[PDB]
């Protein structure tokens, strides 16, 4: 009977980097989607496999919520089967993925004017990420030819890069804060459901 | 033209804390991200940790509240703060330099310093 905590993860004062994404397990409560796509503060709401107005309808298990940050022009590869810094090395959805991708603007909470400097993005990784893997490990890696076996060879490249957020950005620059819900369709008993 | 120059190396009881600076000169002290790297005898390289303009502190989440990075603009200096040093921390320190508007290339790096901790 009890209501989901959608709003300790919308509505949340700090949201963590991409590299570093926030999961919360949603579970053992009721949820109320209709409070979601009827917002209007959501610029982009894109479901796959599972229609907004049919969520009210249908008993989950397992509701996953993904939260991070992203400039404005990346929300497009937080989709299944796209490519890019974020997809390959920073957070990967698979190719089956049932679920919805909620992402809005926060430019007025997550720029300051001499630029803001805490969300992150892993700019390389060895190989691609599988889908739902974190990787928090920062490792230095090498360049080529030269082995970063101290300041002798080529200078070590870092694999964390922070964004520029500034407020007078265009477009596209500005901080984007990106929720991904994931769901299950009934296998196990079900413990998310609608009203 | 452009250096970076460390200090604060010694020979240090465990436990007892230590202050590390990194001072730059040549280049405007903004615009550019700082790292702190250890490398232990027989070991690669470590990164510890990155501070902004804005005073974001990342630190390796391997090490926890082992070290403390503080940035200082007024004339182009970086400290770290190491409290409650341990046995395995003998090592040699470098501060690192990275462009905001690039990859993350390191660029110029510190000649070092040497921590030796002992009993
Ligand atoms: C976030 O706060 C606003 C303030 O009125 C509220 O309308 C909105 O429903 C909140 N979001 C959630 C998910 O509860």
């Amino acid at each position: 009977t009890n209501l989901c905590p959608f709003g300790e993860v919308f509505n949340a004062t700090r949201f963590a980097s991409v590299y570093a994404w926030n999961r919360k397990r949603i579970s053992n409560c009721v949820a109320d989607y209709s409070v979601l796509y009827n917002s209007a503060s959501f610029s982009t709401f894109k479901c796959y496999g599972v229609s907004p107005t049919k969520l009210n309808d249908l008993c989950f298990t397992n509701v996953y919520a993904d939260s991070f940050v992203i400039r404005g022009d990346e929300v497009r590869q937080i989709a299944p089967g796209q490519t890019g810094k974020i997809a390959d090395y920073n957070y990967k959805l698979p190719d089956d993925f049932t679920g919805c991708v909620i992402a809005w603007n926060s430019n007025n909470l997550d720029s300051k004017v001499g630029g803001n400097y805490n969300y992150r993005y892993r700019l390389f990784r060895k190989s691609n990420l599988k889908p739902f893997e974190r990787d928090i490990s920062t490792e230095i890696y090498q360049a080529g030819s030269t082995p970063c076996n101290g300041v002798e060879g080529f200078n070590c490249y870092f694999p964390l890069q922070s964004y520029g957020f500034q407020p007078t950005n265009g477009v596209g620059y500005q901080p984007y804060r990106v929720v991904v819900l994931s769901f299950e369709l009934l296998h196990a008993p079900a413990t998310v459901c609608g009203p | 033209e452009v250096q970076l120059v460390e200090s604060g190396g010694g020979v240090v009881q465990p436990g007892r804390s230590l202050r590390l600076s990194c001072a730059a000169s040549g280049f405007t002290f903004s615009s550019y991200a700082m790292h702190w790297v250890r490398q232990a005898p027989g070991k690669g390289l470590e990164w510890i940790g990155n501070i902004y303009h804005d005073g974001s502190t990342f630190y390796n989440p391997s090490l926890k509240s082992l070290v403390t990075i503080s940035r200082d603009d007024s004339t182009n200096t970086l400290y770290l703060q190491m409290n409650s040093l341990r046995a395995e921390d003998t090592a040699i320190y470098y501060c690192a330099r990275v462009w905001l508007y690039g990859s993350g290339y390191m660029d110029v790096w510190g000649k070092g310093t040497l921590v030796t901790v002992s009993s």
